[PDB]
RNA sequence: GCCGAGGUAGCUCAGUUGGUAGAGCAUGCGACUGAAAAUCGCAGUGUCCGCGGUUCGAUUCCGCGCCUCGGCACCA
């Protein structure tokens, strides 16, 4: 109600003012005894009593309605905004990448639809290749499709779906020059019947460290670091010889899982093979770029994401990731 | 420190240019804040010789007759204007920097003043303007242009770090430029002493304050103004010439960073006594300032018979009375090393900062006194034609610096360099060290003046710099970190993710001063701060914050006043203080709410926030629920605590109305948890592929009951096979008792291996109705 | 907040070099802020920081090993005290960067605050050289201003690093040298103060046969130059019109 | 989309915000029509602004709103 | 720890032959709308830093201490 009880400031102001500052002000100071004090008084006797009274009056009138009215069952469900989440494959990948990032590795990705040149040939896996059977290639057919190589040039060859991310080794090298450390995550496709620990579409993680002075000791150090970061100080790695046409001193590695007392076989590894360096530089000439991998050496490694994820998040079956079940996914909302 | 290029170039003759010197001093460890040309003196200013100074009757002015080649007169009100001195005569038609309008013939109190005799301010050589410059009467031939004997100078402004008090002296600074291979020229104080007794005695009474104290004796003095080179030099260094004696003291001081002071013997009495001021004693220093003395002040006193009086505030500033003037013939020269702490204390106790104290605080050569005495005594003999005595008066026997084990192998190890041993030993020797070694680890003993060289690491630094940090190569270390370092960064990545997640939903991050206004303790109804300040930027910023919202809210008011945000969802992560420092997360909602820019239907307030928050921990996969709790700063109607994973950690509600009213603010909501938030390890759990038997069921409950207790009970007895739950509606209406409400839940059961029969669900839906009764609730 | 966008990027930059990100307390003890860092009383060199002194009974400040640390309470004038704390806690070799809000007593202006953020970098280990310190900054430089960037080291003094230095990074896209922070090889007495403190806590010495470098930079100033904020008093200002500007810096 | 695009456009540089606080397709309006009520907001960098300036703008917005083919309740 | 200047309505701020404690957006009921806006009267949240004075509503003399600044002395 005071809204007016306020405006009354001029209702009492000007009006009352029509007594002093409105009745000969060029002589008012020569009249000061009583009359001026009449207002000096009322001007104070009113402003304080009035203006404040009405205030505190409502200051305890409005603030009173609320205190009483507003009563909520706080513990009552509230607005239902949505709450996102990230796929388990990503949670893992991210952590793997953050793990290698700390070692100085760069994270770059490549295409899923490759050419027989980058997936096999440049990797030393010629035709009818006996060793070309660990991957069960998905062949493609498509006219009007423009696959493009490293230097944005149109790359030719029989199109297909990369059977591993290793082709990013060949691509990234014709593009950049050493020294460098790269890890290239990615979805790969193979032709094999699926089961509890197998898929036809899964993810790997390449690691390529080229440079003069690079040794297998360095390859072993990386895995030793991958191991620690993933299973703590009480972890350890195991390297055993194995074959890949693109790494001569080849190896397969396993990390020791303390909290489970079991050796897990993570991926392949080894020192980059002489002919991959040859295929790279060789490809560069074709593109008029000077050779760069002539005086260097380097190591590569590639691991199965899902399998690490599985063991890492406890998912019993590998066919869950690409399943699509919201009841499955939502489970990981919070892995950081 | 002002460094007059040419003054330096006198010790370091081959310097390239002010530019290069700055480049050089840079690599040596001193950066120049600025460089500047200083003495532009027009051709109109000449040297003149005051033949006679005649007082203009009736005035306070003087008619000066000057030999300025030809004879001229000039009027001047300068007290210091007298017969027999030289002056800087600005001829009519001269453009002065310091006073811009063109000087000319002007009649003053009856005399055709032919131009005017300048002063430090008027010539642009100093800020002083209370007198004319005073040149040696025979300085130059009357009439020669002044510049011809006072060239434009260049002054560098050098930052001299505390580890280089030897550098507060150009001769010291010079010694570094030397090590880079620059020729060094040390002045050779050429004394012609006389073996005769000193008319006074020394009596150091506080050897603790005056570790090393020496007095000199120069007599038969002829006090007069300094030659131009001296006056020019002092000015470029920020100081104003005062005469013969006094000037040489200041000159030397700047040269070798050794403050000294000439006491007039007329006042010295029997001898000089270095003691502490007698709590009470008064002293009027040079600045004209009359001061009282704290019994802790180290004084330079004199005694007469059975008397004792102060003559100067030791190491800080000399006394006004005994200063040398024109009528002085003999002095007692003070050149000592005073306790750095004593000076520091005293200097500040009296709010004084002199070139003297500044050096005595930072550090003086513990054995550079005597060489300094000769430099001063020599100069006094050459400019004041003094007759220096042969013996000094020493008090204290400092011990020369000790040896430092120096291995050029380690120098190169610690630097990542491979400097040949030879270059190292060479350098060290240029900086004045004594390298008494055979190899591999030498016995390097530094110069008395290097106070910053005690360790073998100190020495290795000397190589890097004199060799050039730019010569230390780039590299990258490779190693496996010790095991107790693995994952040390979890706590960090955790909180960071957090912020990132919040910023996800829609919260705007906000940083707020750790400071708190003691008043807000009452203004928001909180407990007063435990940690306060002994030096607040302002009482408003007097204490250390105990909550994050007082600020979050304030930044709101401040927003709505500069701009009027129609709405705002905010958050802040910061350190709070109280019993223990702890990280907190705070939020704040306010405004219309979330809805449609048009359609009036808005979604907001308390439940909007609890909305986001539930959505929040949802993302983090953490248990969250609120349970009404009284919080002195939240509407009693809307106020509870927050429960993350079961453990309480904060609160969520609306700001207390009474408060909003004071800060003249609308309604507002907030929360403030405490970090780190609970950590729930994840346990994957295959979800059954068998259909979830689900059923609805309302529960008539008394209006006062909280939805929290209801659900807690339903879920509880709802059985294990219970998948979901949910509250699809709350009804407080007609077909229900008085003061009651019904909560309709959408339950959902499910079995892992096989489907379930309704005979099982009932045996459960029932178990829920039974406890719903045993307690005291209905079931519509 | 802009301070965070920056910090994050700085941390991500050093993370890639193998550095660990740990934080320390804002309310320190005169022991970790000065003493253990070689800045004794009435210390002439104890004046680059204008200490904020505190007063509070019932306040429990706690040191590294969760023990109750004694001494005159205050607000850390730099993050460097995290150097002393982290070393009594862990053992070498290691690489750490510890971001944090620091408080100083100085009148504010366009490029000054009383409350601002720094970033420590401590790499201890046997075989560590100043060449390694210079390599880090050279990397900090690149990552922040591209291949055409370069660093500049000039001697300077700090009681806790003997061969001390101040560094600047070359900003191509602006042709100007920016002075980022201090640096240098950890001083012999800090290693001494650490191990020395450990004994007191019954832990074996660990920094006897090692060497190491530290560096500390001003976040805001880097931020400012990095995001173009003309005045430093904006960060802690509170203006939503200012903040919202950075919604999207990734 | 077209409405706002036009309003903001001719709304002048000094225009800070804009906003659509309500869309009305009702009675006091022609057939097959609707009104869009915008909450504009202008602002000057160095000094305050006089309503004589805003009008010379609020108007420029009404003129193009007509040259085009829209009304202005 | 010295000279000198400012510190007044959700905000930006001039000011002083004083009736103006206010002007410029902005803000509070009737009533023009469904809901607003450009509108006409009707009005002032203002301790014109805080403790104390100052005329008939005080900002200003005037007292000391506080938020702000230049210079100064240090040196971030
Ligand atoms: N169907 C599937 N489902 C899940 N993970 C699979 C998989 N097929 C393969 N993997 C994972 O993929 C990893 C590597 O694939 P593999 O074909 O064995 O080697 C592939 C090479 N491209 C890796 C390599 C790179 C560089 C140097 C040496 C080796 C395996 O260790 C395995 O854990
Ligand atoms: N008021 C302020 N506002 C913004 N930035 C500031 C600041 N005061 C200082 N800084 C920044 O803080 C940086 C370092 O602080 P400063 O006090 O100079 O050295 C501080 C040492 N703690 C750094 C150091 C660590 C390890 C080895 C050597 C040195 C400066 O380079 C500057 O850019
Ligand atoms: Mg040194």
């Amino acid at each position: 109600l005071e809204e007016l009880k306020a405006l009354k400031a001029r209702y009492l102001g000007k009006k009352g003012l029509l007594t002093q500052e409105m009745k000969g002000l060029s002589a008012l100071p020569l009249e000061e005894r009583r009359k001026r004090g009449q207002e000096l008084n009322a001007i104070k006797a009113a402003l304080e009593a009035a203006l404040e009274a009405r205030e505190k009056a409502l200051e305890e009138a409005a603030l009173k309605e609320a205190l009483e009215r507003e009563r909520v069952d706080v513990s009552l469900p509230g607005a239902s905004l949505f709450s996102g989440g990230l796929h388990p494959i990503t949670l893992m990948e991210r952590e793997l990448v953050e793990i290698f990032r700390a070692l100085g590795y760069q994270a770059v990705e490549g295409p899923e639809v490759e050419s027989e040149f980058f997936n096999f040939d440049a990797l030393n896996i010629p035709e009818h290749h006996p060793a070309r059977d660990m991957w069960d290639t998905f062949w493609l057919t498509g006219e009007g499709f423009r696959l493009e190589g490293p230097l944005g040039e149109e790359v030719e060859g029989r199109l297909l779906l990369r059977t591993h991310t290793s082709p990013m080794q060949v691509r990234y090298m014709v593009a950049h020059t050493p020294p460098f450390r790269i890890v290239v995550p990615g979805r790969v496709f193979r032709f094999e019947q699926t089961d509890a620990t197998h898929e036809a579409v899964f993810h790997q993680l390449e690691g390529l460290v080229v440079g003069e002075g690079i040794a297998m000791a360095h390859l072993k150090g990386a895995i030793y670091e991958l191991a620690q970061a993933l299973f703590g100080p009480d972890s350890k790695v195991r390297f055993q010889p194995v074959y890949f046409p693109f790494v001569e001193p080849g190896a397969q590695f396993a990390v020791w899982w303390p909290e489970g007392g079991k050796w897990l076989e993570l991926g392949g590894a080894g020192m980059v093979h002489p002919k991959v360096f040859q295929a790279v530089d060789a490809y560069r000439e074709r593109l008029g770029l000077p050779p760069a991998y002539r005086g260097v050496t380097g190591f590569a490694f590639g691991l199965g994401v899902e399998r690490l994820a599985m063991l890492r998040y406890g998912i019993p079956d590998i066919r869950y990731f690409f399943g699509g079940r919201l009841k499955f996914l939502e489970q990981f909302k919070g892995v950081l | 420190m002002r460094v007059p290029f040419s003054w330096l170039k006198a010790y370091v003759p081959e310097l390239e240019s002010p530019e290069v010197l700055e480049e050089r001093l840079a690599g040596l460890g001193f950066e120049t804040d600025r460089i500047e040309r200083v003495f532009p003196i027009p051709r109109g200013v000449v040297f003149a010789r005051v033949l006679e100074a005649h007082p203009i009757p009736g005035t306070r002015l003087k008619r000066l007759v000057l030999d300025a080649g030809r004879t001229v007169e000039v009027v001047s009100g300068a007290e210091n204007a007298r017969k027999g001195i030289g002056v800087a005569l600005a001829l009519p038609g001269t453009e002065l920097p310091g006073l811009g309008q063109k000087v000319g013939e002007r009649v003053i109190q009856g005399v055709r003043s032919f131009g005017m005799a300048l002063s430090p301010r008027e010539l642009g050589v100093g800020e002083y303007g209370g007198g004319l410059l005073e040149f040696p009467e025979d300085a130059l031939p009357p009439g020669t242009p002044l510049s011809e004997a006072w060239p434009e100078e260049v002054v560098l402004d050098l930052e001299v770090t505390p580890n280089r008090p030897d550098a507060l002296g150009l001769l010291g600074l010079a010694r570094d430029l030397h090590a880079l291979g620059y020729a060094l020229v040390e002045p050779e104080a050429a004394l012609k002493a006389e073996a005769l007794p000193l008319p006074f005695a020394l009596k150091v009474e506080d050897p603790e304050g005056a570790p090393h104290f020496t007095l000199g004796y120069a007599f038969g003095l002829r006090v007069a103004p300094s030659p131009l080179w001296m006056q020019r030099a002092l000015f470029a260094a920020g100081m104003r010439p005062i005469n013969n004696v006094v000037d040489v003291t200041n000159y030397v001081m700047l040269e070798r960073a050794q403050p000294m002071h000439a006491f007039d013997l007329r006042f010295v009495g029997e001898g000089i006594a270095v003691r502490r001021a007698r709590e009470g004693e008064r002293l009027k220093t040079l600045d004209g300032v009359e001061r009282t003395l704290h019994p802790e002040d180290l004084v330079i006193a004199g005694w007469r018979g059975e008397e004792s009086f102060p003559l100067g505030l030791a190491g800080v500033m000399g006394g006004a009375e005994s200063e040398v003037r024109e009528d002085t013939e003999a002095i007692a020269l003070e050149v000592a090393c005073f306790d750095p702490v004593s000076i520091r204390k005293t200097a500040r106790r009296h709010g004084l900062r002199t070139e003297a104290s500044h050096r005595f605080e930072r550090g003086v050569d513990p054995l550079g006194q005597v060489p300094a005495q000769r430099r001063a005594l020599s100069l006094l003999q050459a400019l004041a034609g003094a007759r220096v005595a042969e013996a000094l008066l020493e008090a204290g026997s400092p011990k020369p610096p000790e040896a430092i084990p120096f291995r050029p192998e380690y120098a190169n190890r610690l630097l990542g360099t491979s400097y040949p041993e030879a270059e190292q030993i060479a350098i060290l020797k240029r900086l004045g060290c004594r390298v008494e070694g055979e190899g591999p680890t030498y016995r390097v003993t530094p110069p008395s003046h290097r106070l910053d060289l005690r360790l073998e690491e100190d020495l290795v630094e000397e190589v890097a710099r004199i060799e050039g940090y730019e010569t230390i190569p780039l590299a990258l270390p490779a190693f496996f970190p010790a095991p107790d370092n693995r994952a040390v960064e979890a706590p960090y990545r955790k909180e960071q993710r957090l912020r990132e997640v919040l910023s996800g939903l829609g919260f705007q991050e906000v940083y707020t001063y750790s400071f708190m206004d003691p008043e807000d303790a009452r203004r928001f109804r909180l407990d007063p701060p435990r940690l306060l300040l002994l030096n607040p930027l302002a009482p408003e910023k007097a204490a250390l914050r105990t909550h994050l919202f007082p600020g979050l809210v304030r930044v709101l008011k401040e927003n709505l006043d500069l701009d009027r945000p129609e709405r705002a969802l905010l958050f802040e992560v910061g350190r709070v203080f109280r019993e223990r420092e702890e990280t907190h997360l705070a939020g704040l909602l306010f405004g219309e709410g979330v809805g449609l820019p048009w359609a009036k239907e808005r979604l907001s307030g308390y439940f909007l926030l609890k909305g986001y928050l539930e959505a929040l921990f949802a993302r983090l996969g953490l248990a969250f629920r609120v349970e009404a709790e009284a919080f002195p700063f939240l509407h009693p109607g809307v106020s509870g605590r927050v429960l993350v994973e079961g453990e309480e950690v904060g609160f969520l509600g609306a700001l207390h109305p009474e408060i909003a009213q004071e800060l003249e603010l609308p309604p507002v909501h907030l929360f403030e948890l405490r970090l780190p938030l609970p950590d729930k390890p994840l346990a994957f759990q295959d979800p059954s592929r068998h259909p979830a038997a689900f059923r609805d069921l309302a529960v008539v409950v008394p209006a006062p009951t909280p939805y929290g207790e209801v659900e807690a009970l339903v879920r509880e007895a709802a059985g294990p096979y219970l998948e979901s739950l949910a509250l699809f509606d709350l009804y407080q209406g007609p077909p229900l008792p008085e003061g009651h409400k019904s909560l309709a839940f959408h339950l959902r059961f499910r079995h892992p291996k096989r489907t379930l029969r309704d005979e099982e669900v009932e045996e459960a839906v029932s178990r829920v109705a039974e406890a719903l009764r045993a307690r005291g609730f209905g079931l519509r």
